[PDB]
RNA sequence: UUACUAAGUCUCAUGUACUACAU
RNA sequence: GUGUAGUAUCUGUUCUUUUCAGUGUAACAACUGAAAUGACCUCGAGGCUC
């Protein structure tokens, strides 16, 4: 629907944006930002059409295609599973991180490792509550690299409530 | 204390409301909610200004200190008392020419913008960039451009733009189906000056009062 | 319905109604998007809202 | 007040200014173009600029600006006691001096044997599982395992008085000798 | 590619108009 | 080209007892009343804490 344009100059003014798009497809909307601190034109619009339709249209024949004053013209188209892991050992790496909990569920994210207190602690994102819920049940407290580790839900207080259950599910869903 | 925490929660409101988008959280401590919510999203109800609950006495406006001081009518400023009164920091005139330019001239003149049923008029809200905009999605029609946007483009004259390869590739635009442009869909020898295309539509009265004829009062 | 999170003001709150995440919690829920729903705050009753829709 | 320098007006087309910010418009008041305020006086302008208004316009303008050999080597397994339990020694012997004539390059030569604990979960064949192995590992050498059906043996408990080397992890340190004068690898 | 909103109250100073009242 | 009384409006400046309950408010705001002292834990936040 809304198309990003950008590298415009701010000599371009908001007719001769329309006179310009009314060429490609109808246009419903024009915001064409004003500085209150230049008072003039940031160089950058955004153009709202009729549908997404027109929209992508304008952005497969648009893009790249007209020279105003010498510049270019751009056009570009414009809740997860984490778990707090505390007293991790100083080799573990976080590929291999990524190794342990894949089995247990497929991560959206990488790891975060991060240093409390001299504490190895770490951020894991599952896409699923109920697959961080088998990395937590297996996990928990457990020795690895000869290391007992803590896995539980990373504050948000924390992780794991029982909305939390319901819209992950739905955001599963 | 009880009737201020008694009050049932905006979303069990939408359910009693055909057009529940219009109901606001404020809505809640309405005395009466339900029948405020029936009232408020009944058919032609024009809800009320929103300049309330703002305490800027409904103008602090920024864009109140950029608005022009006036303009007159075109049919008006035809009188060229303009040019007799320099109102900016005694030309005698034609009862004739004044009369006829209210009457003979400006009867059928009606102001350009008005507003509609339920316009209302924010503090923000500014009507002549939307008056410049409706008189310009009449003048301006695809296919067309004017002499300063081409120059800026810097298209020279009995040359195709640059978005017709493309949409020789792509083809014609999907919201202008029959927009037709010099060398693709339509005759090139009928390229002519700022207009390198135009729409041909495919669809191709006296409304019971029609006068049949205009006759205004004379002053004579 | 988002992260049960807290807000320092209500204009900011009134600007939630438009955000990417607060309408990924609704689409992504079930609920879809846009000027219905504005006046959400609990995720239960526009369960029903939207089953009204 | 002015200090005697000349602010042009906004509309006289931009001589370099102090502050390129401070104008007169049309009229002829002095303002502000990013705070957008109006200021009678130049002692107005100057409180405007010592206020903290302007300076939070300036920092918004400038964010606006940014904007293998494979060769089994000899274990020698015994049931060791000790107090108060029962813990595990091997020990591992190595070459004398046969091959080892070939590659001395400092190569991680001064790297001692390493050991860890490995879950059977995971095999090149993946049939059975459900037991761990005391994996011990040197680099020309082959690969090393010893199965531990027990969960717990000599899992001991601050032995000695947490000093921080870490080497490769607490198991290396706390419980392993590494006798490279002799070439003997001992694990308890 | 930045998807368009900030001042308020108090305090002690400066800026500017004004209203009754007297030579 | 003055004085007496008085008014409005900028701008600068600055954030007033941490909380609770009532009034009040569209919600705020504002107003009205009281007052914890001690100990501990993790990264100003947190306590089915005593």
């Amino acid at each position: 629907n809304t198309v990003y344009v950008g590298n415009i100059d701010p000599r371009i003014t908001k007719e001769q944006l329309y006179e310009l798009f009314i060429q490609i497809n109808p246009v419903l909307r024009i915001k064409y930002p004003k500085d209150k601190v230049l008072q003039a034109y940031q160089g950058y619009a955004f153009i709202e059409f009729y549908n997404q339709g027109d929209a992508q249209y304008a952005i497969k024949i648009m893009n790249n295609t007209v020279r105003l004053y010498d510049r270019l013209i751009k056009v570009r188209q414009v809740p997860i599973a984490k778990l707090f892991i505390k007293n991790l050992a100083d080799s573990i790496d976080s590929d291999q991180l990524v190794k342990i909990f894949n089995k247990f569920g497929k991560l959206i994210r990488e790891p975060e490792i991060f240093y409390l207190s001299k504490l190895k602690c770490a951020y894991v994102y599952f896409e699923d509550f109920e697959k961080a819920d088998l990395a937590i049940k297996s996990l928990n407290n457990q020795l690895v690299a000869n290391n007992r580790i803590t896995v539980d839900y990373a504050f948000k207080n924390g992780k794991g409530n029982a909305k939390y259950g319901d819209d992950v599910d739905r955001l599963l869903n | 204390k009880r009737r201020k925490t008694e009050k049932p929660s905006l979303s069990q409101l939408k359910s009693q409301v055909p057009y529940p988008q219009i109901i606001e959280w404020y809505d809640c401590d309405a005395r009466y909610p339900g029948l405020l919510a029936s009232i408020k999203c009944t058919k032609n109800v024009i809800p009320v200004p929103s300049h309330w609950q703002s305490k800027k006495e409904y103008l602090s406006g920024r864009s109140l200190l950029g608005k022009r001081p006036f303009e007159l009518p075109d049919i008006i400023k035809k009188t060229n008392i303009e040019q007799m009164r320099s109102t900016l920091p005694a030309l005698d005139l034609d009862y004739k020419k004044l009369h006829d330019v209210f009457f003979k001239i400006g009867a059928n003149w009606k102001p350009d913008h008005l507003l509609c049923f339920g316009d209302v008029y924010y503090e923000n809200r500014n009507l002549f960039e939307e008056t410049n905009w409706k008189r310009m999605v009449d003048h301006k029609r695809p296919g067309r451009i004017s002499q300063e946007l081409r120059a800026i483009m810097n298209l020279p004259e009995g040359q195709l733009p640059p978005w017709c390869m493309k949409m020789k590739d792509i083809g014609l635009p999907t919201g202008y189906p029959d927009l037709k442009i010099a060398g693709l869909n339509w005759d090139i020898t009928n390229l002519k000056g700022d207009v390198y295309g135009k729409i041909i539509p495919n669809h191709h009265r006296n409304y019971f009062g029609a006068l049949i004829s205009f006759e205004t009062p004379e002053f004579e | 319905i988002c992260s049960n999170k807290v807000y320092n003001g209500r204009r900011t709150f009134e600007r939630h109604f438009n955000e990417e995440r607060h309408i990924y919690h609704l689409r992504c829920l079930g609920i879809e998007p846009s000027s219905v729903f504005k006046g959400i705050t609990k995720i239960k009753e526009a369960q029903e809202l939207w089953k009204n829709m | 007040l002015s200090k005697g320098e000349n602010v042009p007006y906004t509309f006289q087309d931009e001589q370099v200014r102090s502050n390129p910010y401070i104008y007169k418009n049309h009229s002829g008041k002095l303002v502000c173009k990013l705070c957008n305020t109006m200021h009678m006086s130049w002692s107005s302008v100057e409180r405007h600029l010592g206020g903290k208004k302007h300076g939070l316009n300036v920092l918004r303008r400038g964010i606006s600006i940014e904007k293998x050999x494979x060769x089994x080597x000899x274990x020698x397994x015994x049931x060791x006691x000790x107090x108060g339990s029962v813990g595990l020694a091997i020990q591992v012997n190595y070459s004398s001096e046969v091959k080892e004539n070939s590659v001395d390059s400092d190569d991680k030569a001064k790297v001692p044997p390493l050991i860890r604990i490995v879950s059977g979960l995971e095999l090149s064949d993946t049939k059975q599982k459900g037991k761990k192995f005391l994996v011990i590992a040197y680099e020309p050498f082959e690969n090393i395992a010893i199965e531990l059906p027990p969960n717990e043996i000599l899992f001991s408990e601050n032995n000695d008085m947490d000093n921080n080397n870490d080497g490769v992890d607490e198991l290396n340190k706390k419980c392993t000798f590494w006798d490279a004068i002799s070439k003997l690898y001992y694990v308890q």
